[PDB]
């Protein structure tokens, strides 16, 4: 009784989410470059968000944050291109920390 | 962004062309240089005031 890939995909939380627009997710900061926080929220691509002015020092590596996803991946096809140009990162708004 | 469907003269496009670009409508990997603004003669009003006062005061 081995679970199939279709069963795993059907019950996966990412599939259960549906469209990623305006969905609250829980991300984990894994890299910080000055004021840029690179947050992984379980999607294929991480998001990059500016360190908030309030409680800026409270954001460290491994911090759990509440993000509002706008897109799992930022892609757009431009004039004359044959394939969509992707920046290899998601689009999310950093709300704050989750306790 | 303006539509490009059915604009250029192409096979299968029945209508006459709308756009006739001299260069392919393909994005380049560079932007135009920071074009300078041609300098205009300055302080003309103050020069005029000074010269009018010179004319009045010999």
């Amino acid at each position: 009784n081995v679970e199939s890939f279709a069963s795993m995909l059907r019950h996966s939380p990412l599939t259960q989410m549906g469209p990623a627009k305006d969905k609250l997710v829980i991300g984990r900061i894994f890299h910080i470059v000055e004021n840029d926080l690179y947050i992984d929220f379980g999607g294929k691509f991480h998001c990059v968000c500016r360190r908030p002015e309030v409680d800026g020092e409270k954001y460290q590596k491994g911090t759990r944050v509440r993000l509002r996803l706008l897109d799992l991946e930022l892609t757009s096809r431009f004039l004359g291109a044959t394939t969509d140009t992707t920046v290899l990162e998601a689009n999310a708004v950093l709300l704050g920390i989750q306790e | 962004t303006p539509s490009l469907r059915g604009r250029l003269a192409r096979f299968g496009n029945p209508r006459k062309p709308v756009l006739k670009p001299n260069k392919p409508l393909i994005l380049a990997n560079r932007v135009g240089e920071r074009r300078r603004e041609k300098g205009e003669a300055t302080c003309i009003t103050e020069m005029s005031v000074m010269m009018a006062c010179w004319k009045q005061n010999e």
